[PDB]
RNA sequence: CCCCAUGUGGACCCGCCCCUUGGGGUGUGUCCAAAGGGCUUUGCCCGCUUCCGGAUGGGCCCGCGUCCCAUCAGCUAGUUGGUGGGGUAAUGGCCCACCAAGGCGACGACGGGUAGCCGGUCUGAGAGGAUGGCCGGCCACAGGGGCACUGAGACACGGGCCCCACUCCUACGGGAGGCAGCAGUUAGGAAUCUUCCGCAAUGGGCGCAAGCCUGACGGAGCGACGCCGCUUGGAGGAAGAAGCCCUUCGGGGUGUAAACUCCUGAACCCGGGACGAAACCCCCGACGAGGGGACUGACGGUACCGGGGUAAUAGCGCCGGCCAACUCCGUGCCAGCAGCCGCGGUAAUACGGAGGGCGCGAGCGUUACCCGGAUUCACUGGGCGUAAAGGGCGUGUAGGCGGCCUGGGGCGUCCCAUG
RNA sequence: GCCUACGGGCAGGCGCCGAGGGUAGGGCCCGUGACUGGGGCGAAGUCGUAACAAGGUAGCUGUACCGGAAGGUGCGGCUGGAU
């Protein structure tokens, strides 16, 4: 069974660049939408829009990469080297504002989902608030 | 191999003799007072338990009856009277 | 495994198991000489090590080294025990304190007297 | 046993000058000047090339040895300096250089280091007005180091400060040679200082 | 009956006190109450002995007989001049 | 502040008494997820109104019994044996497993 | 000690009003008080009685936390609950009687093993692991087991009663003992101190006070057992003594090291000499505030200041790799070394001595034990095709885990304040 | 019996519980031990050659019986079998 979604989301994401693809589909839902809402905010996308694939709501997250290196395997730098979900089901994490952890000397992102809603680790201080670590991602 | 702070057990032994009948006294009172009840004498049961509750209360005073101890044996006894005091009413004195 | 199963389950943590028997952890534990062999070495390096039987106040009777050029212990002799296994001399975890005791320290040692229990040559 | 033995051996053991003697290690002969080579019957044996360790080692003792400070001290120092906000190294030579021993020394109030420390030990050295013979001590910045009025005529200070007329003195010390007194300003700074040292070294060292 | 008095805190010949409360039965240097003060019996420091007589006055007020030498300190810090 | 849990009458077979079944929730000490863990408190109904299957509020209370020194508050929510079953499902399996 | 009276008040029964598990107000009935002593003796001090409150101290109770073994899986009969009664300061199976048939257990009952618990401490980057003596807080015993008395409080280490083991007196009937207090004795052991000084200070008890007691304590003493400071000297001094070591015999080295020159001056000597101590007391003033007077140190003639003053202990480990430090000889799989890999059978940087060298210094080694390195029990932070690891397969119980939209509750979860 | 203001108190007596003991039976843990299995070590003798190359009858294996020995054989399984 589909255990979670998140993380099968991050998942496809993270499958996608790696083979290079533009686009990628994956199953729609308002906190999938906010998380994806993040990363195009903080640059690790182009964007996503809805759609529907012969008749259920999908959502096209539109990828982005890199230039073309030189020399042998052009395969160019990806925008998203590192991306994995932190609080997995059966095993929850949450963090107290203090605890709020700083990502890869602060070049990464993490995000939660405080009562004030979905976020970056930056707004949370910013905001005063802690909640549901759901990923690392740089 | 001696020491005088033993004077104390040459006293305790005084207290002790002194507590004891006071409080056995008690007993004999109350246990008089009771089995006055069971007949229904109305007048002489509390002519008696007064003496009873005057010797409770005496033995408070001191350092024989603990306090509140006092006070239980007075409620424990009156009570205990009362209710007996239905099998054929009427309390003469009061 | 699942975090659940290290939860139901828990990590083994790995007991400890003393190499010496010298019953208490005390250092040392003095004992009396049963019988003094010559025990032969091991696999690669052979010659003829002094080595010695011993009876302990701990209660086990066990086989003790004795270093040094020479010593000169004898049946019933008091002696001393420090702890030290020896590779080419199996079933001897132990050692000799020399120089507490009957048994003597190693004469003519200039060097290494910390250990062999020897004094302060003279020259001034 | 605070050290003291043969010297200016070490100003070979380590190969660069090791101001330990004062003159002399001036005159041809702080030895290292004719005979640059280490101590013992392989002096002057062809070095193999020293393991990180060895580099690291002999470097600190460096250090060490140019303060002569028995280690246990030495090793406490280092120790006090980590747990100070900073630069891990150069306040370590700060604390060094406070030491009321190393003052003297910088004061000019004596040929050489050790020299200082006797002259404190035997107590020729004032404090911020009262005497003082342990040289471990460490001298706060604003403290006049000076002279005991005892022991001004002395054949030996004297003959030194007469020479001080001709050198300066390190830039966070004052001195007023006329009256044989000195203050401390102000913990020196790891660019003041001239030691033929790497404190990196030092540091690398000791976390082995 | 609560007192209020001194506790050793120096060391071998290096003796600074404690002026708190604490219920006589207790150890000299036992769980206290409401530390109020220490002294210093050989005064090294210009502020050899502190008190805040807001909290002392509180006590006696309570009722807790001062050691004969505590009191003295009390004296001397005014705990109870009344002028 | 006498404290007060929340739980379910699971036995009923006592004199004024109740077993109630109380659950509570926490992260392991150590492991992070959420732990769920349990005990049962013989609570106290004067006039035996407290069925089996109901939820119910518990209060520290003057000691009683050995072992009972819990009140029950008020009623939470009736009729709900779901509970119960799993204790008793449970419990019963209790049989199995051994060396008879 | 007892009795009798007074009763501010307080107790108990009953009734009512308020509260709300035995909280508070109230009414009648009944029951309950008590000691005197001292002076500066017509008043002040100490003490006394009943009651409300305070303060401090404590009993009982509950939630969470709290080591290993499942080659311990079922335990329980006062046992789980109820009524009544006893008993207590008091709730209670705590105890008794009767009644009911329960209570607990894989969220590990019961059995076994081990261990006083914590503040903290050791290590660790941390998470964690280890510990819990000195100091402080709490518990537990005071030869073994039982029990109660007296008391605010004990089931009472230097109080009591009994039995038991042990030691000693004994006219053999019967007694006397308990250092796990300080010091010491002996035993056991690798190993752990002086039958010291003082009651000056701090604290405690009793006292109106002077004051008494205080092996609590404050000191000294013994142990490099730890840590920290300190010394054995400083400067000058040869293209370089002697001896010892090495050599390609020319020389290298030990080595500015020494000698010797000058200077300083630990030890040691003489003198001075301490804070810690200012109270209670006494006096004046109202025994208040405030002010004045007196006594009183174990440490100790010690610290410390002044003067004078001798150049005046160094040792242990290591030098094949890890790992800083190399030559010669003796030796010859011997003697021996060794943490691990190993070294030694005639050329040993690995044995034994020596010269030399490195390391550390009143210390240095060794053994033992903790954490560490070890992400080698893995939460951080592991694995399972062949390296050790998928259950021979299925079935499904407990349990874990779970899809999209909207709303309520908000337990987890996050934020603020506060104790 | 002792005391008394005769209300009542002490002495004593009996009783329950009860530390401990006796008798019977059971369980469980420590010491010593006749008799006894195998084990691991180590240089190395003895008889044979099982395994490692198709090791010279491919090997390994659950089982079963047999045998100085290693092992042989049956039956089934496996490749971790050379050509
Ligand atoms: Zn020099």
């Amino acid at each position: 069974m589909l255990t979670d979604p998140i993380a099968d989301m991050l998942t496809r994401i993270r499958n996608a660049t790696r083979v290079y693809k533009e686009s990628t589909d994956v199953p729609a839902s308002r906190f999938k939408e906010e998380i994806l809402r993040i990363l195009a905010r903080e640059g690790f996308i182009k964007g996503y829009e809805r759609v529907d694939v012969d008749g259920k709501p999908y959502l096209r997250v539109y990828l982005k990469y890199g230039p073309r290196r030189q020399g042998p395997d052009p395969r160019p730098e990806q925008v998203i080297h590192h991306i994995r979900r932190i609080s997995k089901p059966g095993r929850r994490v949450y963090v107290g504002v203090k605890e709020i952890p700083r990502v890869r000397r602060g070049l990464g992102i993490a995000i939660l989902s405080t009562s004030k809603g979905v976020l970056t680790d930056r707004e949370a201080r910013k905001l005063g608030v802690g909640g549901e670590l759901i990923c690392e991602v740089w | 191999r001696n020491l005088s702070a033993l004077k104390r057990h040459r006293q305790s032994l005084k207290r002790r003799l002194r507590n004891k009948a006071k409080k056995s006294a008690i007993k004999t009172l109350s246990k008089k007072a009771v089995q006055l009840a069971q007949e229904g004498k109305a007048e002489e049961a509390l002519k008696i338990m007064r003496k009873a509750e005057s010797l409770i209360d005496k033995a408070a005073k001191g350092s024989t009856l603990h306090k509140n101890a006092a006070a239980r044996r007075k409620s424990r006894l009156m009570r205990k009277v009362r209710q007996l005091l239905e099998a054929a009413g009427a309390p003469l004195i009061g | 495994p699942t975090i659940n199963q290290l939860v139901r389950k828990g990590r083994e943590k790995v007991r400890k198991k003393s190499k010496v028997p010298a019953l208490k952890g005390a250092p040392f534990r003095r004992g009396v000489c049963t019988v003094v062999r010559t025990v032969t070495p091991k696999k690669p390096n052979s010659a003829l090590r002094k080595v010695a039987k011993v009876r302990l106040t701990s209660g086990y009777e066990v086989t003790a080294y004795i270093p040094g050029e020479g010593h000169n212990l004898q049946e019933h002799s008091v002696v001393l025990i420090r702890g030290g296994r020896v590779k080419d001399l199996p079933g001897v975890r132990y050692h000799i304190v020399r120089g507490v005791y009957d048994a003597a320290g190693v004469k003519d040692r200039k060097k290494s007297r910390s250990k062999y229990g020897t004094k302060k040559p003279k020259e001034a | 046993g605070r050290y003291i033995g043969p010297v200016c051996r070490l100003c070979r053991r380590e190969g660069v000058k090791l101001y330990l003697k004062g003159e002399r290690c001036y005159s041809p002969k702080c030895a290292m000047e004719r005979r640059p080579y280490p101590p013992g019957q392989h002096g002057q044996k062809r070095a193999r090339r020293p393991s990180d360790y060895a580099v690291r080692l002999r470097e600190k003792q460096k250090l060490r040895r140019i303060y002569g400070i028995s280690e246990r001290q030495f090793r406490n120092l280092f120790e006090e300096a980590s747990k100070k906000k900073g630069v891990t190294g150069s306040v370590f030579l700060g604390l060094l250089e406070s030491r009321l021993d190393n003052v003297v020394y910088r004061l000019g109030f004596a040929v050489s280091r050790r020299q200082a420390r006797q002259l404190v030990r035997h107590g020729h050295i004032t404090v911020n007005g009262r005497r003082v013979d342990l040289p471990s001590y460490r001298v706060r910045p604003g403290d006049e180091i000076a002279v005991a009025e005892k022991s001004r005529n002395l054949e030996l200070i004297r003959q030194n400060l007469e020479a001080m007329k001709g050198r300066k003195v390190g830039p966070w010390l004052s001195l007023d040679v006329e009256g044989m007194k000195g203050k401390f300003l102000r913990l020196p700074d790891r660019e003041d200082l001239a030691l033929p040292v790497n404190e990196q070294l030092v540091i690398e060292f000791y976390s082995r | 009956m609560v007192k209020i008095r001194l506790a050793r805190f120096g060391s071998k010949h290096n003796p600074h006190y404690r002026i708190v409360v604490t219920d006589a039965r207790r150890k000299r240097d036992g769980k206290y109450i409401e530390k109020i003060g220490y002294y210093d019996p050989r005064k090294t420091t210009p502020d050899w002995l502190k008190v805040d007589v807001e909290r002392a006055r509180y006590w006696l007020s309570v009722g807790a007989q001062p050691t004969d030498t505590a009191r003295r300190l009390l004296r001397q810090a005014g705990v109870f001049r009344q002028e | 502040p006498k404290k007060v849990l929340t739980g379910v009458v699971v036995s009923d077979k006592m004199q004024k008494t109740v077993t109630v079944l109380v659950e509570r929730q926490f992260p392991h000490p150590l492991y992070g997820k959420v732990i769920k863990r349990s005990k049962k408190y013989l609570a106290h109904d004067p006039e035996e109104k407290y069925k089996l299957g109901d939820v119910v509020e518990i209060i520290e209370s003057r000691p009683i019994s050995k072992r009972k020194r819990f009140r029950v508050l008020r009623l939470v929510e009736s009729g709900r044996m779901d509970l119960v079953e799993k204790y008793l499902i449970r419990r019963q399996n209790y049989q199995s497993l051994s060396k008879r």
